[PDB]
């Protein structure tokens, strides 16, 4: 029964929509300024900052030197005549709270909040690869493929925890193991008893990501440590590096900016009755009739801006550039050749040279967003003996399966997880780059609502979005 | 519902001059900017000129600097492209573009187009 | 001088023999029922349970709910007419004690007890590969080749400790390291001071098993730990896995059921005067004129039963199936194709369908049972320098033995045993499955008492008894 | 400006020279006995023992049973008629102190003392490979290439610390880590606070030796340990073994015996005005007009003695035998074929068979002594992603750079330095024995004062001085 | 000291009948079971029938079910194998087996044997 | 400034005798030892004899033991090499060596040399 959850998601999107319309009225924005994605980012950020009860509770008692805690704000980009003018606006957090509740039938409706947070995620992942956090946390800058949802707060519920990657969970746990190595934070203090439950929970999510037995059991051996040290540190890093080949199940949900949902609701679309699903065709559909602008710096390429926002809308930040180009019809260029910077406009840029342009968020085909991490297919699990212990003194060779035994000694370690390491390594030795996953799955035409006819593409350039 | 009708093209000789005219729809008459692109034979569509409205500034490509001058008519909604010192390199198909917010070289930033008018400079 | 020890072993076997005759009289068994190997197992088990002073001392103060500690018992399989009837018998432990002493000139004569224990061992090793204990203890189920004497108690003296394998010693030490990781059992308590001597002793036996220097020195580095943890755990497991290629010296003694010795003594054979040796031809000889029956389930193959009991009598549970087939003359089939279960009959099976058959315990040839683990032949031990430290600034290549240096980095570890690991790995890299051991040693005809003419066989199926 | 330091070194050498002349007068040695290198070793040893304030301060309160602490001594080899006679002489430490000061303008002038210590070093390195210290300290006897300055005291300043090798620093730190594993020497006692500064200093010198980033950062991770254990032990050993391929910057200074400098000063050479440099041609020059004798045992080859002393004068103890043979013009034979023992004559040898011979310390060409350790040229440092996290469910292969990822798992470890280990291993995989270093650098003729024309040699036997 | 003499074999035609007789030694007359095996040309020895003594139950192979009937004589120590509806598949050499404790298909469980009697069914 | 002039060489036959003389410079007359080396055709320089001064001991090679006798003159500074039972193996060039401290087989230990005198024993 998909109509129930489809109707719930639809009600969420309608909440965000009516909310964004009401907000566009509160500011009194033109039809163009309301479709500018920058102002949409400012609005969404204001809503997430207003409902940020942990941040507000930690900012009331200890205020940031910037501004009073009761008020949140952000730059709104307005255009009179032809000139762009950026104005800094401030609104009470309680006011934005009230407007959000009124737009969602009076409920808190945190689901839409987490939706906008995941949208912020996909945009941030598609915009910046955080090499600084990876080198400071002790990880490889070449592991950004696993860094989905790094900007997400741990406050995001199961909906936000599902979209995170293996590397994000590894990093988040590594901050906890590395924090407890300086002082006794795992101590018997109430902070320690609660932090142990946080740690075990995050270990369970990381265990849920992996789809091979060895990885899961290794995570189980990491969680057994009452006081994790450098050993569990290097263990979690080992798991993360294993997630490059033996990948984990990471959810991908197509989350759009609030101006798209708002323009759809303003046009009369009722998402409760019609239904909506992030993994279905609907987002693609909504993007084909979507009219969204974006501010553009002087020498930037508006097509590259459109590609950046497009990748942000389908979580394809770490996808194969070939298959993304096949979905969109136009070439999806890697980040190194993108003649653009972040969609966000800096606080020091002058609006005298700033312009705007239409965003080409359309795609030729469409495809089902997946939760899987591909085909991992290995479990020899032989229980047969492999060496001979001789009893009689007879001239013969003493047989043994040399490949298996000798392969059991590579990657050994003087810790409880040693075995698993070996197995993981062994499993990673069986996988090759050309191992095809998603057998039979293809792309579909936009007029194909029910995925009746797939299109399996044949590929000849580079596949990595980052260098 | 094509939004821009362009005319004035034809056949001239090197060193001559021509004047391309682009009729502008009511949507297009009041827009952020409008420009001119050219498509040489067998080549991709390249930029020629761009005229902004609120202020009068213009942008030109290096090949036509000085020779070309993109102007606009007052009391009428018509775009003009003055083409002097015409050369064989100028042989192309000239499209009229207009953008709701972009005044720039890239073709991508312009949201309405015409159907060309031939300029052959033999 | 072999006549002394030969006469001692002979006196042991005569003790077991006269004892089994006296016992067959106490029950009043027919000549067929006394040659049934099941009843022999019941008798031997009763004797070992009676002389089990640690078990009885731990069962008098804390009794098992089953039965009173003073009495031991077991099922005796009797056959009247044609029907088999299984009766549960109970006898006082002191009575069996007295009968054993009377059969062995009044002495305790624990040597025969340990002999029957080793017979129970070879039968149990040939019948079950304990995958459960290997996975629970943290070992590989594919290491059963090293699991000789797993069922043996640690109470068995040097005679029983010699027949144990490397994997059995590793597992037995692993229970001790893993027990001390939960509580302070190595603490200053008298239990700890005694347990340290047990631990050092077992480490010394394990050191005695290995026949390569690197393995021995690594065991020495493991024993240095006053409080062993996970490091010594993974170390011992590493040694066990190394014992698959660089095998250790494990003794193999041909131990027969008490009904064979008893039927030989009843026929008039005097083993003190004639002599007996477990490594010599004598067991084979005694099996050629041995008439032994065994209960058989309906659909079982009596030939496979005979093969199971035959492998039990020569410790060839983990031998090369090819060479065992060459010794016996008939094909020794692996456990997977054995149309049989354990020789022991379960407590819930009905005797209405139970039958019996003769055991073909004869062999075509015979061979000397060995204590060695094959040919391990590596000690490069080069002391020459391998890198050049340049002094003059001249255009040249800076030579270094790349294979040796680069091979010294594989299998490294952050513990005291690192080096040895590497060396062991390196040594295991030199050994290949076709490396022939026991050069010149062959099998002998049964009419060849003094091993004058060997027969070196040439082999073409599978060699592993377990899968 | 090289004239300043050249003049300072010249003043040092003149100090040693005038001192050795004065000493040859104090003993009243003939012109032959003063040029015997054995007596020179005795003299130099007496001077170093006199100025040994830590040894004298530890020997006054606790005297060695041999002799009184105020007096140092050594065997002087005198020859009357034709017979050699060895006499044991004793002189007050304060007297030798006074004579040294008087020879060096009244200053302590420890620079010359450290010079003679480095000469003793190069001789000892060229004479003995200390396999005993390497096996007792836990190192490989095949690492003597890194053992420059093992005999040097840690008292030697930066001048002596620069000539030490990576293996010497590793061993010296290993004595400190291994000393603190028995008792609490790192404890809060003043000994511990001072010892921590010694440890950090030596770690910084070892960091200065390496010329690759990974090695340096690994040393940094070793120094972070407040209480080093077996982990830091195996780490330092890992660094030492890495110094065989990825070598470190080790200084090499040509230090001559005091009889050479003394004979040069006695001939009228003024080294302050003319200048002197250990890395320059000057030592070679001074050796071409040097007339030095050496006692020789009966069956010894005087040419091999000359080769030993020659290697001692240019630190070429661990050099390529090919290039040393090219510098000297005659074949530099490895230690195994040297028909000689130490230059030092034992205390139990009879002088009735002892003779002497001239030392051929000349060379065909000359070359600049270097501080570098060759060409280490690797820093890929790619920041590009290497795995694909799929979002759409489409039939395709999920690409990944298998060589890089799989190579990142070799040599892993459960400690903070794991990563670096891997990288070091990876770097060592790129280097090959035929990798040419010192591109363009060649040897020079003796009449070439300013290194105008180099001679790059082409090589066809063995290159290792030790086996 | 052969323990079982067997007779009655010979040459018959398909559809006929034969009766094999096995004389039993005194050791064999009082045994757990006695049966009949056959050896076809070039094939291993296969099971035919088996008769237990203390109770009268019998076991037959699938090829001879109904056609064959292994019986025993009362007041004499003689075994009988009644062979009806004889077929070419029955051409073999028939051995008489007896076991001290096994009544079963496998040849291995029987401890005494005869020397065959030919049955050729042409 | 050559330090040793050697003479007495020439051409003899097998079984004959010869006497080589080495004039000694004043530096060389008072030295630790002086000896005789030979260079066969196409072979390296090999040892023949050695005479020490302070005591009179001598060293000989195995090929010339008994046949040769290295002597020294009293009241003159002249070295002598007495060569009896001459053989074809003795054909070489004979150099006069002297060492400030070495009395030994190796050529390396001697610090002054002559220019040879031929001995051909045909």
């Amino acid at each position: 029964n998909a109509t129930e959850i489809r109707a719930s998601v639809g009600k969420m999107i309608d909440g965000i929509g009516r909310f964004y319309i009401q907000m566009c009225t509160e500011l009194k924005l033109s039809d163009y300024e309301g479709r500018l994605i920058q102002n949409s980012l400012t609005i969404e950020r204001m809503v997430l900052s207003a409902f940020d009860e942990r941040r507000n509770k930690y900012l009331e008692e200890h205020p940031s030197a910037g501004k009073d805690p009761k008020k949140t704000g952000g730059p709104i980009y307005r255009r009179v005549d032809g000139k762009w003018r950026r104005e800094l606006i401030l609104y009470d957090k309680e006011e934005i709270r009230r407007i959000w509740r009124q737009a969602n039938n009076g409920d808190d409706a945190t689901a839409g909040l987490t939706h906008m947070m995941i949208w912020h995620s996909n945009l941030n992942d598609a915009t910046y690869q955080r090499t600084r956090a990876l080198v400071r946390t002790g990880m490889d800058p070449r592991m950004c493929s696993l860094m989905q949802g790094s900007t997400l707060p741990r406050r995001s519920g199961a909906a936000g925890a599902a979209v995170k990657g293996v590397g994000t969970m590894v990093m988040e746990l590594i901050r906890m193991i590395k924090r407890g190595i300086n002082d006794r934070n795992f101590w018997r203090g109430e902070n320690g008893r609660r932090t142990r439950i946080a740690y075990e929970r995050m270990c369970n999510i990381l265990k849920g990501k992996f789809q091979t037995a060895a990885q899961r059991t290794m995570v189980d051996q990491v969680r057994e440590s009452r006081n994790p040290g450098n050993a569990e540190f290097e263990d979690l890093i080992f798991l993360a590096r294993s997630a490059l080949i033996l990948r984990g199940s990471v959810a991908h949900k197509s989350c759009l900016p609030a101006c798209v949902y708002g323009s759809a609701v303003a046009s009369g679309y009722d998402f409760e009755r019609e239904g909506y699903s992030l993994v279905g065709i609907d987002p693609f559909r909504l993007l084909q009739n979507s009219q969204v602008y974006s501010l553009i710096r002087p020498n930037e390429n508006p097509a590259h801006k459109s590609q950046l926002v497009w990748m942000a809308c389908h979580s394809a930040a770490f996808e194969d550039l070939r298959v993304s180009s096949f979905i969109r019809g136009t070439k999806v260029v890697p980040r190194g050749k993108l003649s653009t910077r972040g969609v966000q406009i800096a606080s020091n840029e002058n609006m005298e040279t700033m312009e705007s342009s239409t965003l080409e968020l359309r795609s030729r085909y469409w495809a089902i967003r997946t939760r899987s991490g591909g085909n991992t297919n290995q479990q020899r699990a032989s229980s047969g003996q492999i060496s001979i212990q001789p009893t009689f003194s007879v001239q013969r060779n003493l047989p043994f399966d040399r490949p298996t035994i000798m392969a059991a000694f590579t990657g050994n370690t003087e810790g409880r997880t040693s075995d698993m390491r070996t197995e993981i390594i062994r499993l990673m030795e069986s996988a090759r780059p050309e191992d095809v996953s998603f057998q039979g799955r293809g792309v579909f035409e936009l007029s194909d609502e029910k995925a009746t006819s797939p299109i399996v593409p044949s590929f000849d350039e580079g596949s990595y979005f980052f260098g | 519902q094509v939004q821009l009708q362009e005319s004035g093209g034809g056949l001239v000789q090197a060193g001559g001059s021509l004047r391309l005219t682009c009729a502008l729809s009511e949507r297009t008459s009041t827009s952020y900017a409008q420009g001119w692109f050219r498509q040489p034979p067998g080549k991709e569509r390249e930029f020629v000129a761009s005229l902004r409205t609120h202020d009068g500034n213009t942008h030109y490509t290096d090949s036509v600097k000085g020779r070309f001058t993109i102007s606009r008519d007052n009391a009428e909604n018509t775009l003009y492209l003055q083409m002097n010192s015409l050369k064989t390199e100028d042989t192309a198909v000239y499209y009229c573009a207009a953008s709701l917010g972009y005044s720039g070289a890239y073709a991508s930033g312009y949201d309405y187009w015409g159907q060309g008018t031939q300029v052959t400079v033999s």
